[PDB]
């Protein structure tokens, strides 16, 4: 379902790390499996050569937790007009405080230790069920 | 610009934002319609300095920089009951526990 | 402006808009103007309300969004206030 489209049509874009996170760009190739690019270090960019109608997301690359591209969750090369490449702008997005306590946690204890926490059962396995981009193409599925 | 505070005196904490360019004796005010108290019975503090009715947020150090949404700037405020102000008292939040050794 | 209090287990209590508050389905249900918290002490407490000012100010705002801070010693806790309050 969500794959690039195989147009061959270049389309020239900037990703743009304007988050405080190692940005790993994916994209999704022609049968949807997610191919991992190089990183972003925090608010760099990169001008690179895509495609019209690819399929792109971004993640902390430590993580995996989800960013946000233009303000939504996948980003898509257009058209380049007058020549300018398309600007893909990469923030975090607002977390619920829920999941940024999650990613502190995750960051503090090894998985391992993860049911040592004395926490309810259902905050155990909201810890271990850790960000995933195959979870997220299923629910964006 | 707006600035982000927590307006304190003893175990009450107000959260709210003001302009820059907004005075002392406004922020008096707007505990004014929180607490019901006017502004002739409060003292506006930043850390140990009385702040002075008349002048601007930003004047006295409150900029949006450094009062943010996720971490606002404290302003002190203390009470006359009757002739005199109470002194300036902000009891202190709790302490966290110890982290657990998982932590660690 | 419609302001609500939160008070903490130490009691220590929090005013903060009614608007920000109700970024807490818990909270809403709480209030149908004060609400006691009998296990979320002040450290933590203080926290949320933190997080609604930064959550009502960042949320579908074209400004860069800095990260939410939470200091490693009140996360366990945090977390469980967020998963009780439910944001
Ligand atoms: C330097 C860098 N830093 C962060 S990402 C990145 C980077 C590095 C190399 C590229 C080279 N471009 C591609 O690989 C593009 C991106 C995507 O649209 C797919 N792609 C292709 O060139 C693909 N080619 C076509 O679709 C040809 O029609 C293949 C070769 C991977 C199949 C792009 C970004």
């Amino acid at each position: 379902v969500l794959r690039s489209v195989n147009s061959r049509e270049p389309s020239q874009v900037i990703f743009c790390n304007r988050s405080p996170r190692v940005v790993l760009p994916v994209w999704l190739n022609f049968d949807g499996e997610p191919q991992p690019y190089p990183t972003l270090p925090p608010g760099t960019g990169r001008r690179i050569h895509s495609y019209r109608g690819h399929l792109w997301l971004f993640r902390d690359a430590g993580t995996h937790d989800g960013l946000l591209v233009n303000q939504t969750e996948l980003f898509v090369p257009s058209l380049n007009v007058d020549g300018q490449p398309i600007f893909a702008n990469i923030t975090l997005p607002v977390y619920t405080l829920k999941e940024r306590c999650l990613q502190v946690v995750r960051s503090l204890v090894k998985p391992e230790n993860y049911r040592r926490l004395d926490i309810v059962r259902s905050l155990y396995e909201d810890l271990e069920d850790h960000p995933n981009v195959q979870k997220d193409l299923e629910r964006l599925t | 610009m707006d600035v982000f505070l927590m307006i304190r005196r003893h175990k009450t904490t107000i959260f709210t934002d003001a302009k820059e360019s907004s005075t002392v004796f406004e922020l008096k005010r707007i505990v004014e319609g929180i607490l019901k108290r006017p502004p002739d019975e409060q003292r506006l503090y930043k850390d140990d300095q009385l702040l002075d009715d008349g002048k601007t947020l930003g004047e006295c150090g409150f900029t949006s920089q450094t009062a943010r949404p996720q971490a606002p700037a404290t302003v002190g405020l203390a009470f006359r009951a009757d002739d005199t102000f109470e002194a300036l008292c902000i009891e202190p939040f709790s302490s966290p526990p110890e982290l657990p050794d998982v932590m660690k | 402006m419609m302001y609500v209090k939160l008070i903490s287990s130490d009691g220590h209590e929090f005013i903060v808009k009614r608007e920000h508050a109700l970024t807490s389905g818990t909270i809403k249900a709480m209030l149908s103007n004060e609400v006691n918290f009998r296990e979320i002490p002040s450290h933590v407490l203080s926290k949320v309300c933190m997080y609604f000012t930064y959550k009502v100010r960042y949320t579908n705002s074209s400004t860069e969004i800095p990260e939410f801070p939470i200091a490693p010693e009140i996360a366990l806790e945090l977390l469980m206030a967020a998963n009780f309050l439910d944001c």
